């Protein structure tokens, strides 16, 4: 278990890595969609089968589709490389390291007895999620028919 | 046998890598892709901290995470839809009208 | 760990390298081997999609503890429903569902 | 030498303060959404470093 | 715990904003009514006020691990319910000169109404998780409602993608104080450190990504970049409830944050929040100087607002008058940003069009709207803190919550972004009062007129004799 979930890891931040300098979209979004699986890997190796079946099933394979059908249809700045060049990313990057070692300090320094990768199932999290969480339910079933209207809203033709 | 702080720490370089990424980029469909990079790792921390403990809410908290992040997928590439569609142009600085 | 799941868990990822290599294979065969010589309704019909698997998660994670819920979870499944259904209908009748105006 | 009434002036000068802070202030608002979330990033780091060092 | 029937008598408005929401959107699927709809959704907020009377008829009890009801609670609900009546109101005349779908805006008005009465009963991570995205996501279809509109769609662009990036901060910050706490209750986050070890790392590094989210949410420095920008670009009933609700329910949830958890007390994050409080207050009266545009200056007013409200919250575990304050300088800040943000609303209606400029122009505004005048120039001497007002008495609250606590700095601050202030808004109101160059008729209009007129009422009366205000404050105790 410890395995699968450093491999997956590693495979999550490459794929990220790789995401965030690429120029070509449908490419980024496929290495994005790979950084998605190894992440539904860890959750696998974690325990959380439910979150892991979810990660496949709901963010690549439903969000990481409409980004995909987006780029289709705009049929796609990329040409200069901005981003490429030192003098561009010299600060974003020395910026987010700080705010990543800082983070990592925090990190550094607490209770850890270790996971012990025992499955957490779909069921236990269904008692749960109709059991004490009855109004994170109904209010997220009401975030998401206001995505769905505010989506509508903005993104029709006309 | 996994310690929590290596999955917390996966969590943070994501998460640092969505927010370079979504400064980085003059083209707003990247900052919509850092975005979804962020929140995923955000999830991803929740999942780690549910599994540690041995409790349920880690995944409660990844399952309303990731509907935040499907409602705001959808409504970013609308709004991305509609600058395509009305400037011809993703081009994040040119929409800076607006200052003082 | 018992000798089962183990012997499960080989057969899985057996299952699955073979069947990646045979693909792979299979196209690589196909390649050295012979001789040489958009609307905006697309957006929106997947942005559906998203938004309602999302719900459909939620129905997923309930179907599975039904007997370990009782007639409250009945009814909060009840209204999660309604409220999808209403959407549903909200859709359809706004011509967001409707493909030919 | 006092026609002028420096003591007004030298009481007026916090107001010349005050313009000229808001005026180099009123720069950071330039419009641009890039450096709105540079600015988010960068406060995040001084609140981080400034919580770990207390 | 679970639900029981007497929890159900505990949830009223909440249910009744959701059935509104159900109805509303049926009635849509029916037919397109914008006036019928307009309807529904100003009657469901008047019985969401109404179910508030009869809940109050009703006890203090935890409903859910996430909800909590008591009078602190039905107090925030009753200010952002009022928020959201006025926004409605102040929208009618704009969404009849809004020549597309009106009534999708009342829907999303609705549901984030319905979010901040999770945010003002929120006792839970999740839960104040779910209210932010709940008065967020409607704030972004609302913010670019006018998406033709290139400034709006500019406001739109950048309130989603800033808020995204700070729920991402909120969101990581409760996964770092849940791997800590190892619970999602207010309550106990802090309570397995003892003996001194309230300073953990984690925990504050948590918290500290929570206050990066909140502080975009409240508009406090350094997070405060996006405010004029979307101010000015939003709607104008849409600037007024994102003023008064969204910043209302936030701070409410912070509040009860900062009060249930043990690490609340905590040096560092009193430290920190002492700076952006002294930050927000003295860079948001020193950037609205010399600003022409009425909602940008109102914008940097928020930030500076704000500010005060963060130095009334520094103060609460060492005082005790500090949520009376909070509550005080809300209703007057509430009532304050509701007649400023509704002149600017019903000058700006009806909506013109994408490509026309929505420009205020308020100088010489007494001479052709003399009461429009009043109202405005009584809500720019209540925001400066002018004794006559409301805006005073929470002054007043938070100066003595600072002496109190003995926060001379924050005391000063106040003072002196109070002058930079003074100078600012009587700008503002004497430009009311100048001589213009160059340059209605139904009943909605009027009835954002006299919406106006009430809160300029209250404002003055409650500046001349605040007593029923502050009894109406000091029985919202909550279950400590
Ligand atoms: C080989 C070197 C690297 C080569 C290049 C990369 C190839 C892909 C590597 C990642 C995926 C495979 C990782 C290795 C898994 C091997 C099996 C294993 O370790 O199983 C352990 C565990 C079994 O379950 P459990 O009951 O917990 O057992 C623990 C002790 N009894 O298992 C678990 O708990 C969960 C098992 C993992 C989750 C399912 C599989 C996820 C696959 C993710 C793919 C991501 C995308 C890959 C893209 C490749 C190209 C870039
Ligand atoms: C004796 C020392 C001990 C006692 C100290 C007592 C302190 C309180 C009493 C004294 C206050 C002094 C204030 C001085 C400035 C008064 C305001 C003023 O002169 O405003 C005029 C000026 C606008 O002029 P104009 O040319 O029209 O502007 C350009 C646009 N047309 O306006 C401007 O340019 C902008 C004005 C901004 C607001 C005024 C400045 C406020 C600064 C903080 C004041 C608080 C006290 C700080 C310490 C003072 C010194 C001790
Ligand atoms: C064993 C027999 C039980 C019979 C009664 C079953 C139902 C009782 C409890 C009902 C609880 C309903 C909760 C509804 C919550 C709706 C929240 C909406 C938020 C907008
Ligand atoms: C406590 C509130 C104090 C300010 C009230 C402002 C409204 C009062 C009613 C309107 C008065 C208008 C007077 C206009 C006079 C213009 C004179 C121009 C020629 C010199
Ligand atoms: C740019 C605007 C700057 C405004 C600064 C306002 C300062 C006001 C005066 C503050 C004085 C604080 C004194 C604190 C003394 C604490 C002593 C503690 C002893 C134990």
């Amino acid at each position: 278990m410890e395995f699968a979930f450093y491999i997956c890891g590693l495979i999550a931040i490459l794929a990220t890595l790789r995401v965030i300098t690429h120029t070509n979209p449908v490419h980024a979004l496929l290495y994005l969609i790979i950084s998605l699986l190894a992440i539904s890997g860890v959750f696998f190796s974690l325990g959380a089968y439910f979150a892991g079946a979810l990660e496949i099933i709901v963010y690549a394979g439903a969000i990481m589709v409409l980004f995909v059908f987006v780029v289709m249809m705009l049929n796609l700045i990329e040409q200069e490389r901005q981003w490429l060049k030192p003098q561009v990313w010299i600060g974003p990057a020395i910026l987010s390291a700080i705010m990543l070692v800082v983070i990592v300090y925090a990190i550094l320094g607490v209770n850890d007895q270790g996971i012990d990768g025992t499955p957490i199932s779909a069921k236990a999290v269904g008692i749960t999620l109709f059991g004490p969480y009855v109004l994170a339910v109904e209010l997220a079933s009401m975030l998401l028919l206001a995505g769905l209207v505010v989506a509508f809203h903005v993104g029709r033709e006309e | 046998m996994i310690p929590l702080q290596h999955g917390l720490i996966l969590a943070a370089i994501l998460f640092v890598l969505g927010l370079t990424g979504l400064v980085i980029r003059r083209n707003l469909l990247f900052m919509l892709i850092g975005l979804e990079i962020m929140i995923n790792a955000s999830a991803l921390a929740f999942v780690v901290a549910g599994s540690y403990w041995g409790q349920t809410d880690g995944q409660v908290m990844y399952i309303l995470a990731i509907s935040l992040a499907a409602a705001e997928a959808s409504i970013g590439l609308a709004l991305l839809l509609q600058l395509h569609r009305r400037r011809q142009n993703l081009n994040i600085d040119s929409v800076s009208e607006m200052r003082g | 760990t018992s000798t089962e799941v183990i012997a499960h868990h080989w057969a899985f990822a057996i299952f699955l390298i073979v069947a990646i290599g045979l693909c792979c294979l299979m196209l690589v065969g196909g390649w050295f081997l012979g001789g040489r010589a958009l609307s905006a309704k697309f957006y929106l019909v997947a942005m559906f999609f998203v938004i309602f698997d999302v719900e459909a998660l939620y129905l997923f994670a309930w179907s599975t503890s039904i007997r370990e819920s009782g007639w409250v979870g009945f009814v909060e499944a009840a209204i999660f429903i309604f409220v999808l259904l209403a959407g549903l209908v909200y859709l359809v009748r706004i011509g967001a569902l409707d493909w030919t105006p | 030498l006092l026609k002028r009434d420096p003591l007004n002036s030298m009481m007026n000068i916090p107001a010349v303060l005050s313009r000229f802070a808001g005026k180099g202030l009123l720069l950071s608002e330039n419009g641009y959404l890039r450096w709105y979330v540079a600015s988010m990033s960068i406060g995040a780091v001084v609140v981080l470093a400034l919580l770990m060092v207390l | 715990m679970t639900i029981t029937p007497q929890n159900l008598i505990a949830l009223l408005p909440l249910l009744i904003v959701g059935l509104t929401v159900v109805v509303v959107m049926l009635s849509i699927a029916w037919r397109r009514n914008h006036f019928l709809n307009a309807t529904l959704s100003v009657i469901g907020l008047n019985a969401a006020l109404v179910s508030l009377w009869f809940v109050g008829q009703a006890g203090a009890m935890d409903v859910t691990p996430l909800m909590r009801v008591d009078g602190f609670a039905m107090l925030y609900t009753g200010l952002v319910l009022l928020a959201s009546l006025a926004t409605c109101t102040f929208a009618y005349p704009w969404l009849e000169g809004y020549n597309d779908n009106k009534d999708e805006f009342y829907l999303l008005v609705l549901i984030a109404a319905l979010g901040g009465i999770l945010l003002a009963n929120a006792n839970h991570l999740a839960s104040l998780f779910l209210g932010i995205e709940l008065i967020s996501l409607p704030l972004f279809g609302l913010v670019g409602y006018a998406f033709r509109q290139k400034r709006s769609l500019e406001a739109s662009i950048k309130y989603t993608i800033l808020s995204a990036a700070a729920s991402s901060f909120l969101l990581f910050g409760m996964a770092l104080v849940y791997a800590q706490s190892g619970d999602l209750s207010f309550v106990a986050l802090g309570k397995n450190l003892g003996d001194g070890m309230l300073n953990e790392p984690l925990l504050l590094a948590g918290f500290g990504l929570m206050i990066v989210g909140l502080g975009f949410k409240l508009s406090l420095v350094p997070f405060h970049l996006w405010t004029p920008d979307v101010y000015q670009g939003a709607p104008a009933p849409v600037s007024t409830f994102l003023a008064t609700a969204s910043k209302i329910a936030i701070f409410g949830v912070v509040m009860r944050l900062f009060l249930y958890a043990p690490v609340g007390d905590s040096e560092a994050i009193r430290v920190v929040l002492a700076i952006i409080a002294f930050a927000s207050i003295i860079f948001g009266n020193l950037m609205a100087l010399s600003q022409t545009n009425i909602k940008r200056l109102l914008g940097y007013s928020s930030i500076s607002h704000l500010g005060y409200l963060l130095v009334a919250l520094i103060a609460l575990q060492t005082g005790e008058m500090s949520m009376e304050a909070v509550g005080v300088y809300l209703a007057g800040y509430l009532f304050s940003s509701l007649g400023a943000f509704g002149v600017v609303s019903l000058m700006s209606s009806p909506y013109r069009g994408p490509d026309a400029d929505s420009l205020f122009s308020y100088r010489g505004l007494f001479w052709h709207r003399p009461i429009l005048a009043a109202v405005m120039t009584v809500m720019m001497l209540s925001l400066a803190g002018i004794p006559m007002t409301l805006g005073f008495i929470g002054k007043f609250y938070v100066l003595a919550v600072g002496v109190q606590a003995h926060l001379w700095w924050l005391v000063g601050a106040v003072v002196v972004g109070s002058a930079i202030g003074l100078y600012y808004y009587l700008r503002v109101a004497v430009s009311l009062y100048l001589h213009a160059p160059e340059q209605p008729s139904n009943w909605q209009y009027s009835a954002g007129g006299i919406v106006v007129l009430i809160s300029a009422l209250l404002v003055l009366v409650l500046g001349v004799w605040p007593q029923p205000l502050i009894s109406i404050v000091r029985l919202a105790m909550p279950l400590m």
